[PDB]
């Protein structure tokens, strides 16, 4: 839902989680109102030790175990495996952007359409 | 008339994976299984009482070479640690079933001038050092070659055994006891040549010799980068045990 | 092709009639394939009373 | 029961053949700083005595050039004189040693048949069993 | 080993170590894998409309490959492909093993007398199957109506009184209704005369297409 | 094998050249005799013989063929020199040399193999249960090793023939002359190592002994010519060396002797 | 490795790609899609190199005949799940 | 499949009188199949267990046995439990075979003529 | 370790015969009256050994019973294997008539002492009984059948009752003295098996599975008439060798008479002459002597 | 140069008759191992996988009598039985058993679909009064109706394969009696260390059920009431509840 | 299949050494390495 | 492939579970792999294919109820007595048809008793003596090390000395 499409997630990997909600929604409307996600994608930031898109990509195990033993009544794990699918993309693309900017100095010079 | 002898001779070389005996029965093939375990149960205490003695022999020899170093006989070490090359002379006897006879000459004096000949042996016995003395650049002080001719001679075999062991893993594979008996014999050489490759690197480099000897987890790390390890002999669980029903032989059971 | 075989060729092939793997003895491709020579002499099997 | 003679005649030699060999090991285990104990000498003692002989028809099998150093003839014990089967492990059997060379063409058939007879393979074999054998002082 | 190849101690091999399976790791119980694991006459051609079926030029390299997907990405090596694809064998045969082809009822090609010629067998494994289709429809029709099974269902009884519309699951009749007797003529207690379903003649067809 | 010296040179030992102020140091040699016959076969092991020699037979490389000739015969291609196929008569005249046949027919009527059990090893208890009996026969027991323990005429206790270390000699050279001098070069000795085999620090004389394992080959060990003014010698096995422990010189030395002592048995 | 040697992939799910294309082509209409996508034709040269930076060396590396035929005893002792001696070429 | 026992009670006439001789049927098989004696560590997974009779895949021994612990799953067919999940796959295959196809082949004491070796 | 021994010959040789008998007594009393106790046992062997002129000498070791529970067997072995060290002998053929048998079968079975016993000849002593072996093989199957749960308890219950209703007798004692011990410690029927009939703590004497290990060349002597130690069972366990019979003796205690003292030795000497190396060697070369001459006779 | 290289190319036209030790290793010879030929040994047989994932008896002689019809071929009991564990959150066995149980549920379509949010907390073991019966019947010899076995009082190896485990099988003959429910819970504690309560928890007058979660209700429902329909058929195209077999409350 | 591949090696060998004896004769200095089966030492022929 | 609707159709094709297709090298020199060399394994033709195809597997690692004796390598070894020149009776084994006891000349001791008396010709029989070897020919150099201990050599500042010369 997130990698094969290739959206321009302009979110750097250090933003809080509450700023991957506008992406996760566009694939989960008809399931949770947009303002409902911002109740799930905040209880994750408040309760768990995870804050950033880079964290939710490096602590997918530590996050779930929180959800199992603390969430499980409100946050539908649908969000989580959605939250894990974007956080493994926003982190991916930033690696592909940060590299694309770091060659553009070394002189590779490719256009917007690459 | 010759190629027909060879055709019958290279038949003699062929080693075929041949069946178990048809006459074997689960009533004796376990009896011979009962015998062999009744043996390593016997020989164990005869081996446990051997390697325990080298645990003592080595203790005396190490502590006798390190005492020679405290007694100030430093140069005596460097002539006593030297390898004693004189082979036990032909006078040295190998025991037989019965003692020597009191005054026996071969055939009581029936002497054959032919069977007493001086004759050959198949092996040419070329060895890894014949490329040093009996080769070009004839080393005058042969058993005292310059070190750099060892940093290269050893570097020749790791470029030769790694090639000898390449073909002998595809062209002549073999598994089981003789397999793990061949890899061990090989890996013990790629290790023995490695510590040789190591002492030289530990020798000509005057930096590393200090930090090498500085700690332990470094050498046990440096030894792990040299490929040298600690070969772990498989422990004999000879104890009478009931093998799990899935570990039974991979053939139809005996009769 | 070359006379590696003085013996007349033989093979095991699915005999589609019997639905059984049976022998296949070679023979010239032109000729009646069930002549009064392909009759087997009667024999009492090792079955029956 | 020629092996159970050999086995019990290697321990009394791997005892001695280690006495002459502990020195040269002590010198090496002083600079590598490895521990010179039973866990070290055994590994040494196996790489010198035990040498599974490869089928002698590979060419690289007949070319084993590591268990005949000036050292491996000193710490090697007497295992392969007390039973020919212990000998057919380390080397190959006294005849298969010949036929194989003719197999890999290292010696013509005529070089094999005559020099691979039941008699020569007898008096020659009992030379390796004794160690009384021709040398080539200047090996070519 | 330190003894020069004289294998005399620990001759008895120690039995090898067991490689266990984690039964939880396994795939879920799959119905479509329950059906086709056995191996039978055939499935349908995988086409009512010939699209999506399979090509005859690749019908040889199938058999369990209905599941989506070598040792590598691919290069096919031109070996074991062109070495197994057209073996020295598998040529100049006439009957290549049962691959995935919806040929005659091979489940019933095995169960039938070889005595009958071909064109009179493929016309008789169908008249066997044509009955096995009626036996199956009647059980579906009789059970769904809660009726005890009846085999030569009367065309008046068939179309179960206007094919009752299945009143609009299926249920057994109570064991009071059950009994071995199943022919309507034998159920109530028409002429009970009996005749086989088909005539098997050990005659061989006299028109071979070639 | 104990191969002959194929081409291995012999690097001798050399007089040292820097006087290191040699201290109180003796050098003794622990002489012993190679086993004259093989390990007496335990009856279990003979029951292992009928195991292997059965299995090593019924799993032969060529099963039915009785031998190489018996195999080679089956093609009519011979191995022997003279080209004989029927392997029964190859057994009659193996060598094609009829003088050998003469050299045999005499042996098979005159030869009688020697007796492994020396009557010196029919030990009798009526001799006495006292301090160890005088065991001078080097022919004592041909299965085990026979080590030399010698008692001085000084204090009666037992010792290994030991001499001091001169200044410029090594420890092999000392041990080399340590025996040849005390036997007037009348022994054929073989010191295995170029370094000692053991080491014992004394507090009585402060002396530091370097044992050396040497093998008697030939030569009558003239004892009253030894250094430590010996009373009488003893050729005892690694095992009964525990018997002299009561009269033995140094408990620090006895076990430091049993520990380098080999054995033909290893059941201890 | 070599843009001359091509495979034909059929990925079975038609909805899996249609329901993305209809997005990927609806996003890039609003100018909100990124052009560094793997499926971009001109990017694949750089895409691999962002993730696997030394993939040249992983296919260029020549294997010694020892490791290509891992110790057959490791197969009986079960260490290596199954020896494949002929699959030696990295087709990436 | 070949369903046969180790011991078969075969009658025989001794001194003109009928007496039972416990026949060791095991020796009947091994003569028929000299492949079972020649056992090598791969043969129980061999493709064709006996290249003579490639038809033969298992030999179901049916001998009443009194030991508590029966034969281990290596040599016993599981004959209890729900062998499937979604449908007992017999009643599916029980739909395809017809009430007029073979289930028996009883040998013939006196055959009508040389062909009818068994009656189906 | 006792000092009391009866060395029969004048010599003692390298590896003489170490003859055992019943557990003589307990050295809780002084060594002088127990000396007399083992002095009568020799009077059964003093005869047999005389005919068997043994070129190695012959020994007799006394064995004490334990002040405790487990010290009955482990003591006697270390007690025997010491008297082999005080004599400078390993691999001594042994004879046995009584509890002096189990000790050999306790050494020759277990590790840590399998090289002291070279041979083992049983005079009349049964090591196992049909009742004791046909039961223990079930005590191993019930052990699983008590564990595994598929088994039907109608067969399980039947197999247990048939295991106690046909329980094991003590080993028949081939003497009068240890009739205590064979019923006191070794097979104290109230102690050797807990969970009556089902598990038998055979670690005191030896677990029967280990009596299915002893391949020390074993022989049984048997009086032709009514014996103890039925031959039928022993040939099954200790390999298919027929135990040579004493065709003259009636029962036990008649092996030692004058009627048999020659052949009970003239079949035992045949046993010592199966493992003495100089004996087997002379029959070996003199074999090849008579072998070779067959080739010189066929040379014409 | 031109003809030598030609002769050099004649050397490559020359035959290479090279006798081999044995057959070439990859192509003709092959290496067998214990991994290739081994009976499937499930590390844990909770799901009773032998009865479903059948594997042919590899051997040639397959001993099948008639009496092997009676025997109920249940798996062997595994030691360290899960039923006696306690569901603490630090017990190493439990953590293993916690996921292995949730492993089995995902395998059997249950966890994410039928029972969405399983908060695996307590060590439920629903022992059934079981007789290892092959079929419902009457006592054979006694000519009596079999007395319905009493309510299970203790967990035991014999009552292992008659519990409710991760998908195991039970012959319906055994389940015909109401099930005995053994469940152990650990989650209630006086505090995060049961400390500083200062006799609180004692002031809770229902200690065994003092918490708002400690009176438990055991409901048993059978999802496949008419027949076992595939998930992917029934998951989507029907909305029907489950057959409620049993429901005890206030446990 | 077997008999045809065992005998050929004996004709296929005699083709090698005969032709290589000549391909040595022609002055082509043929060391033990450049030729197909290395283990031959022509000086033995 | 013939389907159900063909003008002529065929009977049951063979289920492949019997008479399988061996995956063996195509005779076509293009369809055989690279490493493949023509198998000139000279061998006594084993007739029955039960014992033939067995060679094509390598099952020395597979578990065995028997003991793991190294089989099919040691050909068949006939023991025979060898009476050494001093009458010390050994016993060794050979594969070919050796007779029983073989008289032996040219033993180890006889060779040594030959070299001595031949060294008695030059009179050097007696011995060369180390302590009496006050011959002190040597030299010390920096980058030098023994060569006889090549696998376990050690480099250091090593004294150089010539070997012993034995005329024989």
């Amino acid at each position: 839902y997130y990698a094969e499409v290739g959206q321009a997630y302009e979110t750097p990997s250090h933003f809080p989680l509450s700023y991957t909600a506008p992406f996760i929604y566009q694939y989960t409307a008809q399931c949770w109102s947009r303002e409902d996600l911002q109740s799930y994608l905040e209880r994750i930031e408040q309760s768990s030790g995870l804050r950033t898109i880079a964290d939710a990509a490096s602590r997918r195990e530590a996050l779930y175990t929180w959800w199992h033993n603390a969430g499980m009544n409100v946050i539908p794990l649908g969000v989580l495996q959605h939250l894990e699918l974007v956080s493994r993309d926003i982190v991916a693309q930033n690696a592909r952007k940060s590299y694309r900017i770091e060659q553009h100095e070394r002189g590779i010079l490719r256009t917007p359409e690459m | 008339n010759e190629e027909k002898w060879a055709q019958a001779a290279m038949e003699y070389i062929h080693e075929k994976n041949h069946v178990n005996d048809a006459r074997k029965r689960q009533q004796d093939v376990d009896q011979e299984r009962s015998i062999a375990n009744a043996y390593d149960r016997y020989s164990a205490v005869s081996e446990a009482k051997f390697d325990e003695r080298l645990s003592r022999l080595i203790a005396r020899m190490s502590e006798a070479l390190e005492e020679m170093r405290n007694l100030g006989l430093e140069e005596a070490l460097e002539e006593a640690v030297l390898l004693n090359s004189e082979q036990p002379p032909g006078h040295y006897r190998r025991p037989s079933l019965t003692p020597p006879l009191a005054g026996y000459e071969p055939g009581f004096g029936l002497d054959v001038p032919q069977l007493r000949s001086q004759q050959a042996e198949y092996p040419p016995l070329r060895r890894p050092t014949d490329w040093l003395e009996f080769g070009e650049g004839g080393a005058d002080d042969f058993p005292y070659v310059d070190t750099h001719k060892i940093e290269d001679l050893t570097a020749k075999h790791e470029a030769q055994l790694e090639e000898q062991h390449g073909v002998l893993r595809e062209a002549a594979p073999l598994t089981g006891v003789e397999g793990e008996g061949w890899e061990a014999y090989v890996a013990l050489h790629r290790k023995a040549l490695a510590r040789q490759h190591l002492i030289m690197d530990l020798h000509n480099d005057p930096e590393l010799r200090d930090k090498y000897n500085a700690d332990e987890a470094f050498r046990a790390a440096e030894w792990e980068r040299r490929g040298m390890g600690a070969l772990s002999i498989e422990a004999p669980l000879e104890r009478d045990l009931e093998l799990h029903y899935a570990q039974v032989p991979a053939y139809e059971a005996f009769r | 092709r070359l006379d590696a075989t003085g013996r007349k060729l033989q093979k095991t092939m699915w005999d589609p009639v019997l639905q059984r793997y049976t022998l296949m003895k070679e023979t010239k491709v032109r000729g009646p394939f069930l002549t009064k020579s392909n009759i087997a002499r009667k024999v009492d099997f090792p079955v029956g009373a | 029961m020629n092996d159970i003679y050999a086995r019990r005649l290697a321990q009394t030699s791997m005892f001695h053949q280690l006495m002459r060999s502990h020195g040269t090991l002590w010198a090496a285990t002083q600079v590598t700083k490895e521990k010179l104990n039973l866990a070290f000498v055994k590994e040494e003692m196996m790489r010198v005595n035990g040498r599974r002989a490869m089928p002698l028809l590979i060419g690289a099998a007949a070319n084993e050039n590591l268990n005949d150093t000036h050292f491996t003839h000193l710490t090697e014990h007497c295992a392969w004189t007390e039973s020919a089967r212990a000998f057919a492990v380390q080397r190959q059997t006294p005849l298969t040693q010949h036929i194989a060379s003719m197999g890999r063409m290292a010696e013509t058939i005529t070089q094999a048949k005559t020099a691979s007879t039941s008699q020569l393979l007898f008096n020659e074999h009992l030379a390796r069993i004794d160690g009384i054998s021709e040398f080539e002082e200047e090996p070519f | 080993m330190l003894y020069g190849g004289s294998r005399v101690q620990y001759l008895v091999q120690p039995p090898f170590t067991l490689h266990k399976i984690r039964s939880e790791n396994l795939p879920p119980p799959s119905l479509y894998a329950e059906r086709h694991d056995l191996g039978l006459e055939m499935q349908l051609p995988r086409d009512m409309h010939v699209y999506n079926s399979i090509n005859m030029a690749i019908q040889r390299q199938v058999g369990g490959d209905s599941s989506t997907l070598g040792g590598h990405a691919d290069g096919f090596d031109m070996g074991a492909f062109f070495t197994e694809q057209h073996h020295p064998e598998r040529h100049h045969n006439s009957s290549l093993p049962y691959a995935k082809h919806d040929t005659n009822n091979v489940l019933a090609m095995r169960l039938f007398p070889v005595n009958v010629g071909v064109r009179a067998r493929t016309e008789a494994i169908r008249i066997r199957t044509d009955d096995c289709l009626q036996r199956l429809r009647d059980a579906d029709l009789c059970a769904k109506m809660r009726l005890p099974l009846e085999h030569p269902l009367p065309l008046s009884r068939r179309s179960q009184y206007a094919a009752i519309h299945r009143v609009r699951a299926a249920a057994h009749p109570p064991p009071s209704e059950l009994s071995i007797v199943t022919r309507p003529v034998d159920r109530l207690g028409a002429s009970q005369r009996w005749l086989p379903l088909q005539t098997l003649k050990p005659m061989g067809h006299n028109w071979s297409a070639a | 094998t104990f191969h002959s010296q194929h081409r291995t040179p012999i690097i001798p030992q050399v007089h040292v050249h820097d006087e290191p102020t040699a201290q109180r140091i003796h050098v003794g040699y622990y002489l012993h005799r190679h086993p004259v016959v093989k390990h007496s076969p335990h009856p279990l092991e003979t029951e292992m013989g009928y195991l292997l020699e059965r299995e090593q037979q019924r799993y032969s490389r060529h099963e039915s063929a009785e031998s190489a000739t018996a195999f080679f015969a089956s093609r009519g291609q011979t191995i022997d020199i003279l080209g004989r196929t029927d392997p029964n008569q190859i057994k009659g005249n193996f060598f094609g040399l009829e003088l050998y046949q003469d050299a045999m027919k005499v042996v098979m009527q005159r030869y009688t193999p020697e007796k492994r059990l020396t009557s010196a090893d029919l030990w009798q208890p009526n001799a006495l249960g006292d301090a160890p009996p005088p065991r001078h026969t080097l022919h004592r027991k041909l299965d085990d090793f026979l080590y030399l323990i010698v008692q001085e005429g000084a204090t009666g206790k037992w010792t290994i023939p030991h001499t001091a270390r001169k200044d410029d000699e090594s420890l092999r050279m000392t041990a080399d002359r340590a025996i040849s001098s005390q036997n007037s070069e009348g022994l054929d000795c073989y010191v295995w190592s170029n370094a000692p085999q053991a080491t014992v620090f004394l507090k009585d004389d402060n002396t530091r002994l370097f044992i050396y394992a040497a093998t008697y080959l030939a030569g009558r060990p003239q004892f009253a010519s030894f250094e430590p003014k010996p009373k009488d010698h003893a050729w005892v096995t690694r095992h009964e060396l525990l018997q002299y422990s009561d009269t033995f010189k140094s408990a620090e030395l006895l076990k430091a002797l049993l520990d380098i002592s080999a054995d033909g048995t290893f059941e201890a | 490795i070599n843009p001359s040697y091509k495979w034909l992939d059929v990925e079975p799910d038609i909805q899996k790609v249609y329901r993305s294309r209809c997005m990927r082509a609806a996003l890039q209409a609003r100018g909100k899609a990124s052009m560094m996508v793997a499926g971009n034709v001109h990017y694949r040269a750089e895409l691999d190199h962002v993730t696997e930076p030394h993939w040249r060396e992983r296919v260029m590396r020549v294997p010694k005949a020892t490791e290509r035929f891992q110790d057959p005893n490791y197969f009986t002792r079960g260490l290596v799940p199954s020896l494949r001696p002929l699959s030696r070429y990295s087709y990436e | 499949h070949l369903v046969a026992r180790e011991w078969i009670n075969v009658p025989e006439m001794k001194q003109g009188e009928l007496v039972e001789r416990n026949m060791h049927f095991w020796d009947t098989i091994y003569n028929v199949i000299p492949e079972l004696g020649l056992s090598y560590p791969g043969q129980k997974f061999q493709w064709v267990h006996s290249q003579e009779f490639y038809y033969l895949k298992k030999i179901i021994i049916t001998d009443h046995n009194m030991n508590l612990l029966g034969v281990t799953p290596m040599r016993k067919m599981l004959v209890w439990g729900p062998f499937s999940y979604y449908e007992q796959r017999l009643r599916r295959l029980s739909a395809l075979l017809h009430p007029d196809d073979p289930v028996l082949a009883l040998e013939d004491p006196n055959p009508a003529m040389e062909d009818k070796l068994h009656i189906t | 370790m006792p000092t009391t021994v009866l060395y029969h010959g004048d010599q003692l040789g390298p590896r003489p015969l170490v003859i055992l008998d019943h557990s003589v007594a307990r050295l809780e009393q002084s060594a002088t009256a127990v000396l007399d106790a083992c002095q009568e046992a020799a009077k059964r062997y003093e005869a047999m050994l005389s005919s068997l002129a043994w070129d190695h000498g012959a020994v007799f070791v006394p064995l004490q019973v334990s002040i405790g529970e487990i010290n009955v067997m482990e003591q006697s072995c270390r007690h025997v294997c010491a008297v082999l060290d005080a004599m400078d002998v390993q691999w001594s053929h042994v004879l046995a008539h009584s509890y002096g048998a189990l000790v050999a079968a306790r050494m020759a079975a277990s590790t840590a002492y399998p090289h002291r016993i070279g041979s083992l000849l049983l005079l009349d002593t049964p090591l196992v009984t049909e009742q004791l072996v046909r039961n223990t093989k079930q005590r191993e199957e019930i052990a699983k059948a008590k564990k595994d749960v598929n088994v039907p308890p109608a067969e399980l219950s039947f197999a247990i009752e048939s295991l106690r209703s046909a329980l094991e007798t003590t080993l028949p004692y081939p003497a009068a003295v240890d009739k205590s011990l064979y019923e006191d410690h070794l097979f104290s029927s109230a102690s050797v098996f807990r969970e009556k009939g089902l598990v038998r703590d055979e670690h005191r004497y030896v677990p029967v599975r280990h009596l299915a290990q002893v391949h020390h060349p074993l022989q049984l002597l048997v009086p032709v008439k009514q014996p103890i130690t039925d031959v039928a069972i022993h040939r099954e366990f200790f390999g298919l060798r027929r135990p040579a019979v004493i065709k003259t003796a009636d029962n036990h205690e008649d092996l030692f008479s004058a009627k048999c003292a020659d052949e009970v030795a003239d079949v035992v000497r045949a046993w010592m002459q199966r493992f003495e190396p100089d004996v087997v060697m002379k029959r070996r070369f003199e074999k090849a002597a008579k072998e070779m001459v067959q080739l010189m006779g066929s040379s014409a | 140069q031109r003809e030598r290289d030609r002769k050099a190319r004649q050397i490559e036209k020359l035959p290479r008759p090279e006798a081999l030790h044995d057959f070439q290793y990859p192509y003709e010879k092959t290496i067998l191992s214990d991994s290739m030929f081994e009976y499937p040994v499930y590390e844990t047989e909770l799901d009773t996988p032998q009865l479903f994932n059948l594997t042919p008896p590899p051997d040639f002689f397959i001993y099948w009598n008639a009496t092997d019809f009676d025997r109920t071929a249940y798996p062997p009991v595994p030691e360290d039985d899960h039923r006696v564990l306690v569901p603490s959150s630090q017990s190493p066995r439990w953590i293993e058993h916690r996921a292995r149980l949730l492993q089995y549920l995902r395998k059997h379509e249950i966890m994410p679909h039928y029972v969405p949010h399983i908060h695996a907390n307590v060590n439920l073991s629903v022992v059934f009064p079981g007789q290892y019966n092959t079929r419902a019947r009457l006592t054979d010899e006694n000519g009596d109706k079999i007395p319905p076995p009493p309510a299970q009082t203790k967990m035991t190896p014999r009552n292992f394969w008659f519990t409710a485990h991760c998908g195991n099988y039970m012959e319906l003959t055994d389940v015909q009696q109401p099930p005995s429910v053994f469940f152990f819970e650990e989650a209630p504690a006086a505090a995060s260390a049961a400390s500083d309560a200062g006799e609180a928890g004692d002031a809770a007058n229902k200690q065994s059920s003092h918490a708002a979660v400690n009176y438990y209700t055991f409901v048993m429902l059978s999802p496949d009431y008419p027949y076992r329909v595939p998930l992917l058929q029934d998951r989507h195209k029907a909305d029907r509840g489950f057959f409620l077999n049993y429901m005890v409350a206030n446990l | 299949h077997f008999k045809k591949v065992q005998d050929t090696f004996w004709s296929n060998r005699k083709v090698l050494v005969n032709r290589i004896k000549s391909m040595h004769n022609q002055g082509t200095l043929q060391s033990a390495k450049d030729l197909p089966i290395k283990t031959i030492n022509i000086k033995a022929f | 492939v013939l389907n159900k609707w063909a003008a002529v159709t065929k009977s049951a094709p063979p289920a492949a579970g019997l008479r399988p297709l061996a995956r063996t090298v195509s005779p076509n020199p293009k369809l055989r792999p690279a490493d493949y060399k023509v198998p000139y394994v000279l061998r006594t033709f084993i007739k029955d294919r039960h014992s033939s195809e067995m060679q094509h597997i390598e099952n020395r690692g597979m578990y065995r109820e028997e003991l793991a004796i190294e089989r099919s390598r040691f050909p068949r070894m006939q023991k025979t007595l060898t009476i050494q020149t001093d009458g010390s009776l050994n016993e060794r084994e050979f594969e070919f048809a050796v007779p029983p006891v073989v008289m032996l000349f040219q033993d180890r001791l006889s060779a040594h008793r030959q070299r001595q008396v031949a060294l008695a010709k030059i009179g050097k029989l007696k011995r060369v003596k180390s302590w009496e070897t006050s011959v002190r020919g040597k030299e010390s150099l920096n980058p030098v090390c023994n060569a006889l201990v090549f696998p376990y050599c050690v480099p250091k500042k090593m004294l150089v000395r010539p070997r012993i010369v034995d005329p024989l």
